[PDB]
RNA sequence: CGUGAGGGAAAGGUGAAAAGAACCCCGGGAGGGGAGUGAAAUAGAGCCUGAAACCGUGGGCUUACAAGCAGUCACGGCCCC
RNA sequence: GAAUGCCGGCAUGAGUAACGAUAAAGAGGGUGAGAAUCCCUCUCGCCGUAAGCCCAAGGGUUCCUACGCAAUGGUCGUCAG
RNA sequence: CGAUGUCGGCUCGUCGCAUCCUGGGGCUGAAGAAGGUCCCAAGGGUUGGGCUGUUCGCCCAUUAAAGCGGCACGCGAGCUGGGUUCAGAACGUCGUGAGACAGUUCGGUCUCUAUCCGCCACGGGCGCAGGAGGCUUGAGGGGGGCUCUUCCUAGUACGAGAGGACCGGAAGGGACGCACCUCUGGUUUCCCAGCUGUCCCUCCAGGGGCAUAAGCUGGGUAGCCAUGUGCGGAAGGGAUAACCGCUGAAAGCAUCUAAGCGGGAAGCCCGCCCCAAGAUGAGGCCUCCCACGGCAGCCGGUAAGGACCCGGGAAGACCACCCGGUGGAUGGGCCGGGGGUGUAAGCGCCGCGAGGCGUUGAGCCGACCGGUCCCAAUCGUCCGAGGUCU
């Protein structure tokens, strides 16, 4: 049974997972768009949402609460001053996934695409 | 255990009948609205890239 | 493995 | 022979007499008459419940001549109460006066494919002394050549819970008019939010 | 409809809003009445909470003391009808919510672990000059 | 919870300071015993020149335990062992003090007078 | 295959003649479709003949209340000459 | 027509078990008819009295480079002993 | 004998009744209470331990009782392997010996993949003369079915006394069953905190990896849960068993019977709970669609409807089921509440310092109860009646 449990296993124990999470935060906010597998892109949404809006606060704890998952100044820096400000005024929702048509050969995976909102 | 194993051979009837849930169900396409190619339901068109009216993708 | 022994 | 459509809302507990009491909360009214089963026309005699508004804009056209022969908004549930014959064309929680006995029936919470110590309190196998991979295992099913097969009902691994559960009379502890809330001794089957049926007990 | 609001109106009939605030390691003596054959008395029950468990109306609290050499624990319903005052003896400062390990201390071990709340101690005594 | 095996305390001045569950005399096989129900037990260690020695097979009524029980007004007790008086078989203690709390329970079971011997009845 | 003494296989056939299929077409190739050769190409090299098990496509009759060593006797229905 | 016969072919089991250490992956860029599987880059994880380095046996071109992908590689393959 | 694994145990049942208990009875050398004996009765129940491989049995402590047998001495393609039942070794014994012993002693390989029938669950197909969306009847099945203690009646009837009822009423238990998570008590693989060693970011400060597939430790929401909570066994109606009668001949009396009529069990039927019209005997009611175009058929286009796809779900292996799809709160974000952790970082102050204090119940914060279109359920496609005959 799973009655009301949140949250994907994706087949990785408990550091696999949240390292999977932060690469592809890392990987998201580095190029604005990247191709997972759906069941991943959908999961990357709260992850990287959270971290953007920290970025909105803005503040020294904000950017320390940020660096635990993202490590590096620099991109933490690209987030803040030039990612953050985009959605000074948009009330959560900063990612989106579309679904593509064709799958991947080698396993016949779905693929979607995530992105940053304008 | 004790390793089960087949009484019998499997005759032509029961095996065919076995596959009687084996045929492929074809794929679902939609016409796309922009170039209106072919294409699955909820899915940003392979063809010219649109999805929801609006350019999203490079082809 | 030793054979079963009915004896 | 009374009942009411309801939802579970969820359990607490209430102070009566210097007793703790657990409760299980119920929002029952209110019900509009849909039909009546006559045995003129029917063959029985009961009352088509209708409980929860429903939007239009889902109602197929069958559904919505079916409201319509009996002058009521369109509602999300139609259920029937067997032996229930109302006055009035629609019924609420005032029929269940503090201190009465009723059976809930709900659908029980789904366990989906269980094994058998979960499903039938089975004793299992060993954990240690070389109990080789049967720890939650059945054991035996059955004779030998002596029937040569398996009793029918024989209690086996399978889908569990999901399935309808009437849990019998429970004292009604108190009725919320203004809210259409029930409040009832005990547990009734199900999750919170799920149907339920308070019927006027069976039992003597 | 909103569950929580309906079991949270249905338990407002119960809620009380006249006892004191406390937390785990404070020193504590509840008023308790008790049922004694035929009549019922007040009796007092002291000692250090040691946990609080919380759920709105259904929050409950765990005090722990040592009687005639045996040590005693008694949960209590934190709205319960049958308790008639709670007296803050002493405020004590703890480091986390629940303090099981001091079934284990000595009496003087725990003494040292959980020193008065000097701060909470002051803020009591900064109240109570009402007029 | 006290169930065949289980070591109690003596509570009382009979001589004998650690009593095992042999028996929880309550119906035909119930699992457990609470305070107030009688079980009987050998005893395993005694002080010398008391009433009951080493050996012994005796009766006693269950006074404390640790796990707790719960109460009508919803709430609950525990203490930190389990501990028994000894009985003979008129529910009478055989010693003449009783140490430490006991239960209220044991009142309404019966056992008054070892509710009066008590220091504190809780 | 065996350290070794030693053990010890399978595997023949286009056509009279290579005339062994230039060139074009789809395909990355394989493979094919035309063209061409030949008396013949289901003789096209994975090549004489090409059985049987086995697999498949198309058609006729038949089958989802039914008890079977699967046939046999009878009668009826449908299809074919 | 039977010899648990002999040699060969082809079925059934079955789209089933399995795909060989639970050290672990993600993304971007490139190449190509074709890429989870090749190359490059960043991120992550694993060994570190080794899962690193140097000899001796044994193996015998497997070494390096260009061109390849039918078969071999337990998938794929543009890569490769 | 081209193999039907062989004791005991464990697990899982099921059946017989020559009945261990509970229910109903007759006789008693039955005053009462408690027995003895036999009859009816298989609905349910029939405990935990010490010894031995043990079956059995003896013993301890209880109990209403601690029943006896069948199912390949039920059940090793379900487990065990103590015994028995190979090879080693030893003792007693026998044999000159090699060796031998239902004599003993210590040790000693129990085979991943279920084709068919059967069983537990779940789909796909077609049928149920028009086609649909709902709500239902219940043929027929299944589940369940136990019992004790105290009190009142009443210290009454009975009895010299000891003792001690029927009938009727009340309360409280044991085990078992279904459901449940308010409470109690678990878990809660990252929800929070503290801690060590090491490497790293960025030197301090603050952090991150790894030490398990949580490094360790203290806590812990929802969910899933029992040790926790509610509820169940019935009541009642009907027909009976042994047994007891009423009226009553044959047979002037007698006779429960030959005509007829009563009473009478935990058992039988119904009643309770669950499945259930593939009940092909395919049921009933309410509502909706409709006679489309072309030589009981045909082929196309539609109707009411349905499916596909997508967002999901205390539903789930898959499928099914249920909800929703911008006319929207379905998931994701965000916000508020709950809840957990237990006073973040930064700065100020005190201390040589480890640290302490204030800011501050701070900061962080899964799932719970809600709000909010910020993100995604875009756009669509495909089926689908024209109703045989007296
Ligand atoms: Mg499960
Ligand atoms: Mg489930
Ligand atoms: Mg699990
Ligand atoms: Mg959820
Ligand atoms: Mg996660
Ligand atoms: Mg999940
Ligand atoms: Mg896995
Ligand atoms: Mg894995
Ligand atoms: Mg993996
Ligand atoms: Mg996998
Ligand atoms: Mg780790
Ligand atoms: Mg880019
Ligand atoms: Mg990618
Ligand atoms: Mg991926
Ligand atoms: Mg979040
Ligand atoms: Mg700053
Ligand atoms: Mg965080
Ligand atoms: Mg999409
Ligand atoms: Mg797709
Ligand atoms: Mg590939
Ligand atoms: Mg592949
Ligand atoms: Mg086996
Ligand atoms: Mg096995
Ligand atoms: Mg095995
Ligand atoms: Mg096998
Ligand atoms: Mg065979
Ligand atoms: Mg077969
Ligand atoms: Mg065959
Ligand atoms: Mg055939
Ligand atoms: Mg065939
Ligand atoms: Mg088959
Ligand atoms: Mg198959
Ligand atoms: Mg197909
Ligand atoms: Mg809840
Ligand atoms: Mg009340
Ligand atoms: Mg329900
Ligand atoms: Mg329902
Ligand atoms: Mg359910
Ligand atoms: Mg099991
Ligand atoms: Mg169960
Ligand atoms: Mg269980
Ligand atoms: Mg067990
Ligand atoms: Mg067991
Ligand atoms: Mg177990
Ligand atoms: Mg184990
Ligand atoms: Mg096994
Ligand atoms: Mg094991
Ligand atoms: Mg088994
Ligand atoms: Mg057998
Ligand atoms: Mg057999
Ligand atoms: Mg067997
Ligand atoms: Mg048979
Ligand atoms: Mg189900
Ligand atoms: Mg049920
Ligand atoms: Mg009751
Ligand atoms: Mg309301
Ligand atoms: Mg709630
Ligand atoms: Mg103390
Ligand atoms: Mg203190
Ligand atoms: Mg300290
Ligand atoms: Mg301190
Ligand atoms: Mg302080
Ligand atoms: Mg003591
Ligand atoms: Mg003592
Ligand atoms: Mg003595
Ligand atoms: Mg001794
Ligand atoms: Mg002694
Ligand atoms: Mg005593
Ligand atoms: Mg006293
Ligand atoms: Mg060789
Ligand atoms: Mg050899
Ligand atoms: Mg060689
Ligand atoms: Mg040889
Ligand atoms: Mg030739
Ligand atoms: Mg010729
Ligand atoms: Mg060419
Ligand atoms: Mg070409
Ligand atoms: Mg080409
Ligand atoms: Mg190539
Ligand atoms: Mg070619
Ligand atoms: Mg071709
Ligand atoms: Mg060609
Ligand atoms: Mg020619
Ligand atoms: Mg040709
Ligand atoms: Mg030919
Ligand atoms: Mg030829
Ligand atoms: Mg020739
Ligand atoms: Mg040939
Ligand atoms: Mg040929
Ligand atoms: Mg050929
Ligand atoms: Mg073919
Ligand atoms: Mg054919
Ligand atoms: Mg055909
Ligand atoms: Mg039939
Ligand atoms: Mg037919
Ligand atoms: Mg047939
Ligand atoms: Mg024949
Ligand atoms: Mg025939
Ligand atoms: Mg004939
Ligand atoms: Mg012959
Ligand atoms: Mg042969
Ligand atoms: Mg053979
Ligand atoms: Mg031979
Ligand atoms: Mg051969
Ligand atoms: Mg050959
Ligand atoms: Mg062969
Ligand atoms: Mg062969
Ligand atoms: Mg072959
Ligand atoms: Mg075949
Ligand atoms: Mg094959
Ligand atoms: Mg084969
Ligand atoms: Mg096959
Ligand atoms: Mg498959
Ligand atoms: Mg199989
Ligand atoms: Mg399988
Ligand atoms: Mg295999
Ligand atoms: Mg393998
Ligand atoms: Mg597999
Ligand atoms: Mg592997
Ligand atoms: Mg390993
Ligand atoms: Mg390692
Ligand atoms: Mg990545
Ligand atoms: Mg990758
Ligand atoms: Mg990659
Ligand atoms: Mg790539
Ligand atoms: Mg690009
Ligand atoms: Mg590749
Ligand atoms: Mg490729
Ligand atoms: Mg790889
Ligand atoms: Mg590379
Ligand atoms: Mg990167
Ligand atoms: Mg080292
Ligand atoms: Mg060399
Ligand atoms: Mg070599
Ligand atoms: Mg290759
Ligand atoms: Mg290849
Ligand atoms: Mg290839
Ligand atoms: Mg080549
Ligand atoms: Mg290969
Ligand atoms: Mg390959
Ligand atoms: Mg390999
Ligand atoms: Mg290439
Ligand atoms: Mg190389
Ligand atoms: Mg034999
Ligand atoms: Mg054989
Ligand atoms: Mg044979
Ligand atoms: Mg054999
Ligand atoms: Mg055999
Ligand atoms: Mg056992
Ligand atoms: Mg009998
Ligand atoms: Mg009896
Ligand atoms: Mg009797
Ligand atoms: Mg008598
Ligand atoms: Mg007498
Ligand atoms: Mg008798
Ligand atoms: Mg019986
Ligand atoms: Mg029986
Ligand atoms: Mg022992
Ligand atoms: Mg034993
Ligand atoms: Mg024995
Ligand atoms: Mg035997
Ligand atoms: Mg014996
Ligand atoms: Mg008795
Ligand atoms: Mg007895
Ligand atoms: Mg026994
Ligand atoms: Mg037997
Ligand atoms: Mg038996
Ligand atoms: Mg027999
Ligand atoms: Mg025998
Ligand atoms: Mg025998
Ligand atoms: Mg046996
Ligand atoms: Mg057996
Ligand atoms: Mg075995
Ligand atoms: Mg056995
Ligand atoms: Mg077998
Ligand atoms: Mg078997
Ligand atoms: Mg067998
Ligand atoms: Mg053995
Ligand atoms: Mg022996
Ligand atoms: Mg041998
Ligand atoms: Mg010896
Ligand atoms: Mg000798
Ligand atoms: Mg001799
Ligand atoms: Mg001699
Ligand atoms: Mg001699
Ligand atoms: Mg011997
Ligand atoms: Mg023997
Ligand atoms: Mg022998
Ligand atoms: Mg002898
Ligand atoms: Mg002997
Ligand atoms: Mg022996
Ligand atoms: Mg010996
Ligand atoms: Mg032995
Ligand atoms: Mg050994
Ligand atoms: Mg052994
Ligand atoms: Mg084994
Ligand atoms: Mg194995
Ligand atoms: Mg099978
Ligand atoms: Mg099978
Ligand atoms: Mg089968
Ligand atoms: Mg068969
Ligand atoms: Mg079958
Ligand atoms: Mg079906
Ligand atoms: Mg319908
Ligand atoms: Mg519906
Ligand atoms: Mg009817
Ligand atoms: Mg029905
Ligand atoms: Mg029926
Ligand atoms: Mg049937
Ligand atoms: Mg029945
Ligand atoms: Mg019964
Ligand atoms: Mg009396
Ligand atoms: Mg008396
Ligand atoms: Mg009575
Ligand atoms: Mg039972
Ligand atoms: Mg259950
Ligand atoms: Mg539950
Ligand atoms: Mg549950
Ligand atoms: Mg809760
Ligand atoms: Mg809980
Ligand atoms: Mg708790
Ligand atoms: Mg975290
Ligand atoms: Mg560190
Ligand atoms: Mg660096
Ligand atoms: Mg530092
Ligand atoms: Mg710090
Ligand atoms: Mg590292
Ligand atoms: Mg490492
Ligand atoms: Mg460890
Ligand atoms: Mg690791
Ligand atoms: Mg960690
Ligand atoms: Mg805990
Ligand atoms: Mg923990
Ligand atoms: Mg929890
Ligand atoms: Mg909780
Ligand atoms: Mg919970
Ligand atoms: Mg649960
Ligand atoms: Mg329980
Ligand atoms: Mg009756
Ligand atoms: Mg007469
Ligand atoms: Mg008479
Ligand atoms: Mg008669
Ligand atoms: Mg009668
Ligand atoms: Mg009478
Ligand atoms: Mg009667
Ligand atoms: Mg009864
Ligand atoms: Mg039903
Ligand atoms: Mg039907
Ligand atoms: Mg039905
Ligand atoms: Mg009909
Ligand atoms: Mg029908
Ligand atoms: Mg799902
Ligand atoms: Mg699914
Ligand atoms: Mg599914
Ligand atoms: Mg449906
Ligand atoms: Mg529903
Ligand atoms: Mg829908
Ligand atoms: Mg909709
Ligand atoms: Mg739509
Ligand atoms: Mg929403
Ligand atoms: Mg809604
Ligand atoms: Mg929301
Ligand atoms: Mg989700
Ligand atoms: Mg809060
Ligand atoms: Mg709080
Ligand atoms: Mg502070
Ligand atoms: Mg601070
Ligand atoms: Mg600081
Ligand atoms: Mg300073
Ligand atoms: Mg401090
Ligand atoms: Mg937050
Ligand atoms: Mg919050
Ligand atoms: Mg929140
Ligand atoms: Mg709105
Ligand atoms: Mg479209
Ligand atoms: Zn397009």
């Amino acid at each position: 049974m799973r009655h009301l449990k949140s949250g994907r296993k994706l087949n990785r124990h408990s550091s696999h997972r949240l390292a999977l999470y932060r690469n592809q935060a890392k990987s998201l906010l580095t190029h604005g768009r990247i191709t997972t597998t759906v069941p991943k892109a959908k999961e990357l949404r709260g992850f990287v949402d959270h971290l953007i809006h920290l970025a909105k606060r803005g503040d020294l704890h904000a950017r320390r609460l940020v660096l635990r998952d993202l490590q590096d100044v620099k991109l933490v820096r690209k987030l803040f001053d030039e990612i953050a400000p985009r959605y000074r005024d948009r009330q959560g929702g900063y990612t989106r996934v579309l679904k593509l048509a064709e799958r991947r050969r080698g396993d016949g995976a779905p693929l979607a695409l995530v992105e940053l909102v304008e | 255990a004790k390793h089960p194993v087949p009484k019998k051979k499997t005759s032509k009837a029961r095996r065919d009948a076995r596959r009687s849930h084996h045929a492929l169900t074809p794929p679902t396409l939609v016409p796309c609205p922009e170039c209106k190619a072919m294409k699955p339901p909820h899915t940003v068109c392979p063809e010219c890239g649109y999805y929801a009216g609006r350019k999203v993708l490079e082809v | 493995m030793t054979h079963s022994m009915r004896c | 022979m009374k009942g009411i459509l309801g939802v579970k809302v969820g359990m607490t507990r209430i102070f009566r007499d210097d007793r703790a009491v657990p409760v299980t909360v119920i929002l029952a009214g209110p019900c509009p008459v849909v039909q009546r089963r006559t045995p003129e026309k029917d063959g029985y005699t009961a009352v088509q419940l209708g409980f929860l508004p429903q939007n239009p804009k889902r109602v197929n056209r069958p559904l919505k001549g079916h409201f319509a022969k009996a002058g009521v908004e369109p509602v999300r549930i139609l259920r029937e109460i067997r032996d229930f014959n109302p006055e009035g064309d629609t019924v609420t929680v005032e029929i269940f006066k503090p201190g009465e006995r009723v059976d809930v029936t709900g659908t029980s919470k789904g366990r989906g494919f269980a094994g058998v110590m979960k499903r039938w309190n089975f004793a299992g196998g060993p954990d240690s002394h070389g109990a080789h991979k049967i720890h939650r295992h059945p054991g035996s099913i059955g004779n030998r050549k002596t029937p040569g097969r398996v009793y029918k009902g024989k209690k086996m691994a399978g889908h569990y819970g999901a399935e309808r559960v009437t849990v019998m009379n429970l004292e009604v502890v108190d009725v919320i008019p203004e809210e259409n809330l029930l409040l009832v001794k005990g547990a009734v089957p199900g999750p919170n939010g799920g149907l339920v049926i308070v019927r006027e007990t069976k039992k003597a | 409809m909103n569950r929580g609001a309906l079991i949270k109106l249905v338990e407002s009939r119960y809620v009380r809003t006249d006892l004191p605030e406390f937390r785990p390691g404070d020193t504590v003596r509840v008023s308790y009445k008790v049922k004694e054959g035929n009549r019922t008395r007040i009796q007092d029950f002291e000692g250090i909470v040691i946990r609080i468990r919380r759920n709105g109306f259904n929050t409950t609290f765990t005090v722990r003391k040592v009687s005639y050499g045996v040590g005693v624990e008694r949960i209590f319903p934190l709205h319960s009808p049958l308790i008639q005052k709670i007296d803050i003896v002493q405020r004590g400062r703890a480091r986390r919510a629940k303090l099981y390990f001091i079934r284990n201390l000595s009496d003087r071990e725990i003494r040292r672990k959980l020193r008065a709340d000097r701060k909470r101690i002051d803020q009591d005594r900064a109240a109570e000059r009402a007029a | 919870m006290i169930q065949p095996q289980t070591y109690l305390e003596v509570a009382d001045n009979t001589g004998a300071r650690k009593i095992m569950c042999i028996r929880v005399l309550k119906g035909s096989n119930a699992k457990y015993a609470t305070v107030g129900d009688v079980i009987v037990a050998s005893v395993k260690e005694a002080i010398p020149r008391g009433a009951v020695k080493e050996g012994d097979v005796v009766k006693a009524v269950v006074v404390r335990t640790k796990k707790e029980i719960k109460r009508p007004d919803g709430s609950a007790i525990r203490f930190d062992d389990n501990a028994a008086v000894i009985i003979n078989n008129q529910l009478e203690p055989r010693g003449t003090r009783v140490f430490g709390p006991v239960a209220r329970e044991l009142r309404e079971k019966g056992f008054m007078k070892i509710v009066s011997l008590a220091p504190e009845v809780l």
